[PDB]
């Protein structure tokens, strides 16, 4: 439409540091902080084969 | 010489009426009488015969009708070889404490600019070990690369680990112009430079000059500390048919510094609040410090970026004079990642295909290309949930996560402050491992993995070691 | 003595018409006894600021050069004495019997006069003395909005500075300079009271210049107290001066500056102002063996309003300051008291000016604690006690291990012990609202029982492997022991 209106972009949510951004921060983290344990003991467990054999 | 007196004395601007010829702009005028050396640089011709002047050192004790001599001459430094290894003020007198600096050859800090004719167009690639750097924002050897940053970013560490990394294996000398900068860490630059061996200060293999005007020091000579430090440099361009490289920290004190004389000097003030002679004075200092044909000066300038705005008029105009930006992020910092880089700001002008390689070239368009497509995602995620995103969404999401802290290097600088050993990756070796991240060779690797590390080879070697203490 | 005629007398700025011999930046002194400073030299006449009411001063008087550029009586005879900006002492016990006057506006110690920071600052403050440590000759800010505990955390370092001082070793006392700059005197007042019942006036010079001060004064008072602790650094001694409300010093220059018709720049402050501050605050220094080793910190406060450190004066003061204490309202109405943003606050770690002892576990404090703020940052919570609700309950622990009261600082030993139960997660089975009696408990119990180890850990200066056995029997005791 007409440029003069203010215009969004990508990771303004996070970019603003309000509560919403917080929470994607905190979210994103708590997922992966979970998926790195999932692929650190599946490591554990190709290392342990490996050493088996 | 047509001994002038003092008619005011008001903050750093002093005027003195010339009774006899008057000094042309830009010559140093010696204000006699006192214990030390104060050198005013005459800026207007006011009238009745008399000069508006900045002054280069304190105006206190300063009486009206006190004598001032014409040195005839622009500001006149010692400049040559005998420069190396010893730390030089802004009107060129040893402040090491090391005797008087014994140069056969004196060069005013006020000159032309290189012509048009003697712009060199080459643009080779200078890898300075940094991922982030190296991959997305590659320096040129000869090019003028800036890194703009905040307070407290990471300007200052990442210029010293530059000066560690590329300085002390280039051959050629280098210069340190200390523009506006805390007084501590030229000390810390002296010593470090004194026990890295840059510095020696018993033989006479010294390969760089220190050229400093810290932030104690008055307005005046705040402003042209840079033109002394490039003066030298260009010593070491034209008069030595050698490579040099110039270091400067926070130039913004250059624009700065007029800012808090303009007033005075009686300018109707710009936007903001910078001087009217923004732009014009940037330019003249800027164009100075450039490759000619006959030389080449490879300068890395750390840009302030006031309160982290960079629409800010001084910084803003400082993009169009450098070649190569690296812009620090705050943000990325306070996620940890240091250098903190933004991935998706900084720009080079050798990022080419045909320059740094298509394979270079195609990396690095990916790897900024899936750092924007998880910053939209972010927005995504903040309502939905990231146990609601779609896989392909979660692979992107986790990839970008994994090339981000991939940027992250120790610094052999920032081994005092991080713990970690600092480590320097090739280029090949950069480009090798993101492509490989890219591609989503390392999926099953955790992110921390990737943090804080050297080449992909000790990324996968630090998951080995989490999977071993889990 | 070379004298000149008021033609103007208005708001404080006296255009005096003769004074030929005048210095600038010089003292002169006017027909009432009065006393200014000649700052603008004009062709005809100088224009002088009055370190006081300019009502006695009226146009004809006679203005006599002092012959001096402006100086501070400066010394050790100052040290428990309430000083104005000019040296004069207003707490009524008499003359201040200093030999030596230092000019205000010296020049700050040059590249080879300042060596490395090294010995540690201690503040008596955990979050302060662990996560942002503040070594002696760093300038580090704390910046923050109203009522916030700016004042609080230099009050509490003041104190904190007894426990040396009143030993034996010279290399540990730290003398204290406080400057109030637009502080009413009621205020200043309890900052006294408070240091006197603490016995805390006998090492600090408390220059004062409060909102009746005139402008001038009120400028001049951070130079003056910068000189009188560049004394103490230029001799050996170390010294430590907190410039409150430097803030108010800016708008001290804008009236003087404006009124003197300097023209003004943003939000009329004078384009000088960052030179106005960076000239004050570069003094503080570390100084060589050779210049005596002797050091001067200084702690800016700096008031934001809205907590906007983008602001002019904030920024300008923030790119000085070595570091940067951030303290923010929200915080303080959350109950984290000192209001310390450990995440924002940032401090150069002087060159290894921390104790090994509280370097060992503030590490792993640090650590525990960014990770914490990473993940507990939702409140809406679903399910990961492994890997989230671990982290979070150690987070919440060590944050109430941070929370301190006020006007009680603690020694560096003492902050090591908690610390280390917090950090060794003895107190992650604790209640997260019980973490703050058991740190109460836990310290008067080392103090008492096990004092020889707070004397061993400051000894030594390090935790060994047999002294965290210690500390390992001790904590668990008294943790098993702690309820009844
Ligand atoms: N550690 C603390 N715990 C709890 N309350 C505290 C603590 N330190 C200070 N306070 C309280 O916080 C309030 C403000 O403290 P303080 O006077 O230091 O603030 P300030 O920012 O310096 O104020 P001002 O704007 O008046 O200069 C006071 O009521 C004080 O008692
Ligand atoms: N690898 C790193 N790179 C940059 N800064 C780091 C790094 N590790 C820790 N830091 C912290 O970030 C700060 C950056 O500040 P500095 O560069 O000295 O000032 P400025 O950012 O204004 O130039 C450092 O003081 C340091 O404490
Ligand atoms: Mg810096
Ligand atoms: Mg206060």
């Amino acid at each position: 439409d007409t440029p003069e209106g203010v215009r969004s972009g990508a990771g303004a949510v996070r970019d603003a540091g309000g509560a919403f951004g917080k929470k994607e921060q905190a979210d994103e983290e708590r997922y992966f902080r979970a998926r790195a344990r999932e692929q650190l003991a599946a490591l554990k467990k190709h290392h342990e084969n490996e050493i088996s054999h | 010489a047509a001994t002038g007196r003092i008619v005011a004395v008001i903050g750093a601007v002093v005027d003195v009426q010339f009774d006899e010829g008057l000094p042309p702009i830009l010559n140093a005028l010696e204000v006699q009488g006192r214990e030390t050396r104060l050198v005013l640089e005459v800026a207007q011709h006011l009238g009745e015969s008399t000069v508006r002047t900045i002054a280069m050192d304190g105006t206190e004790g300063l009486v009206r009708g006190q004598k001032v001599l014409d040195s005839g001459a622009p500001i006149k430094i010692p400049v040559g070889p005998e420069t190396l290894g010893r730390i030089m003020n802004v009107i060129g007198e040893p402040i090491d404490e090391r005797g008087p600096i014994k140069t056969k050859q004196f060069a005013a800090i006020h000159a032309e600019a290189p012509e048009f004719m003697e712009m060199s167009v080459e643009q080779e690639i200078l890898v300075t070990g940094i991922k982030v750097v190296d991959l997305l924002a590659p320096y040129a050897k000869g090019g003028k690369i800036g890194l703009f940053g905040g307070a407290g970013v990471g300007k200052t560490v990442l210029i010293m680990e530059l000066i560690n990394n590329v300085a002390k294996a280039h051959g050629g000398y280098s210069v340190f112009a200390g523009v506006g900068e805390r007084t501590r860490e030229g000390n810390d630059l002296y010593h470090e430079m004194i026990e890295s061996g840059v510095i020696n200060l018993k033989d006479a293999t010294s390969k760089v000059a220190l050229v400093y005007g810290q932030m104690n020091e008055p307005p005046g000579a705040r402003a042209r500390v840079a033109l002394t430090g490039l003066t030298v440099a260009e010593y070491f361009r034209d008069q030595e048919g050698q490579d040099v490289l110039l270091f400067i920290d926070n130039i913004f004190r250059f624009t700065q510094a007029g800012s808090e004389v303009s007033a005075l000097l009686g300018r109707i003030p710009s936007a903001v609040g910078y001087q009217p002679t923004l732009a014009t004075d940037m330019g003249t200092m800027q164009e100075r410090i450039t490759t000619t044909k006959k030389g080449s000066i490879t300068s890395v300038q750390a840009i302030y970026v006031p309160a982290d705005d960079l629409t800010d008029p001084a910084p803003a105009t400082t993009f169009a004079h450098l070649d190569a930006t690296t812009v620090l992020s705050r943000a990325i910092a306070e996620l940890g990642i240091y250098p903190a880089v933004d991935p998706l700001d900084s720009t080079s002008r050798i990022m080419d295909p045909n320059i740094v390689g298509s394979e270079h070239y195609d990396v690095a368009r990916g790897v900024q290309k899936i750092l924007q497509d998880y910053k939209s995602l972010q927005d995504i995620i903040a309502i939905l949930g990231m146990d609601e995103l779609s896989e392909e969404d979660k692979l992107t999401v986790s990839r970008a996560r994994k090339i981000q802290r991939f940027l992250s290097q120790p610094f052999q600088v920032a081994e005092v402050f991080t713990g970690h050993l600092g480590k320097l990756v090739p280029l090949k070796e950069t480009i090798k491992g993101f492509q490989q991240i890219l591609a989503g060779e390392y999926d099953h690797l955790p992110e921390q993995a990737f943090y804080m590390v050297g080449p992909i080879e000790e990324a996968v070697a630090k998951a080995d070691k989490l999977a071993e203490e889990h | 003595e070379e004298t000149g005629r008021v033609l103007s007398i208005g708001d404080g700025i006296a255009r005096v018409h003769g004074l030929r011999n005048v210095q600038a930046e010089e003292m002169v002194e006017f027909s009432s006894g009065l006393k200014g400073m000649s700052l603008n030299l004009e062709p005809d006449n100088v224009g002088v600021v009055v370190f006081g009411n300019d009502k006695l001063i009226k146009e004809g008087d006679i203005v006599k050069r002092t012959g001096a550029i402006v100086d501070v009586p400066v010394g050790e005879e100052l040290l428990g004495r309430v000083v104005d900006a000019l040296g004069n002492a207003i707490d009524g016990k008499g003359p201040i019997g200093s030999k030596t006057r230092r000019r205000v506006g010296l020049k700050a110690p040059g590249i080879i006069p300042r060596i490395s920071v090294r010995e540690p600052m201690q503040t008596g403050i955990k979050a302060v003395d662990s996560l942002v440590p503040i070594g002696r000759g760093q300038r580090e800010l704390i910046i923050g909005d109203r009522q916030t505990g700016k004042t609080s955390i230099a009050i509490d370092t003041i104190i904190n500075q007894k426990r040396f001082n009143d030993g034996t070793d010279e290399k540990k006392k730290l003398y204290c300079i406080y400057v109030a700059i637009g502080q009413k005197r009621s205020t200043v007042a309890q900052l006294v009271k408070r240091l006197t019942d603490a016995d805390a006036m006998k090492y600090t010079i408390v220059v004062s210049a409060t909102a009746s001060d005139a402008a001038p004064l009120q400028y001049l008072a951070p130079y003056s107290g910068c000189s009188m602790g560049e004394y103490f650094r230029d001799n050996g001694k170390h010294a430590l001066i907190i410039y409150d409300d430097l803030s108010k010093q800016a708008v001290a220059y804008r009236q003087m500056s404006l009124l003197l018709r300097r023209p003004p720049g943003r939000e009329a402050y004078p384009g000088d102002v960052f030179y106005l501050h960076s000239r004050l605050l570069e003094r503080a220094a570390k100084m060589n063996d050779a210049f005596g080793g002797g050091s001067l910190t200084a702690l800016p406060v700096i008031e934001t309003q809205a907590g906007d450190v983008s602001a002019y004066i904030p920024t300008n003061v923030i790119s000085i300051t070595d570091g940067q204490i951030f303290l923010e309202t929200e915080l303080f109405y959350k109950g984290i008291r000192p209001a310390i943003n450990v995440g924002l606050s940032v401090s150069r770690v002087g060159s290894a000016a921390q104790t090994r002892a509280m370097k060992q576990v503030a590490g792993t404090m640090k650590l525990e604690l960014a990770q914490y703020r990473e993940v507990a940052a939702f409140a809406q919570f679903g399910d990961l006690d492994a890997a989230t609700q671990q982290l979070l309950s150690r987070g919440v622990r060590l944050t109430e291990l941070l929370k301190q009261g006020q006007y009680a600082p603690m020694a560096i030993e003492e902050q090591v012990a908690v610390i280390y139960a917090g950090v060794r997660g003895y107190l992650d089975k604790l209640e997260p609202s019980k973490i703050t009696k058991f740190e109460n408990a836990f310290l008067s119990h080392v103090i008492s029982q096990h004092q020889a180890l707070l004397g061993k850990i400051r000894a030594d200066g390090k935790i060994s492997e047999e002294t965290d056995a210690k500390l390992k029997e001790i904590v668990t005791n008294f943790l098993a022991g702690f309820e009844a």
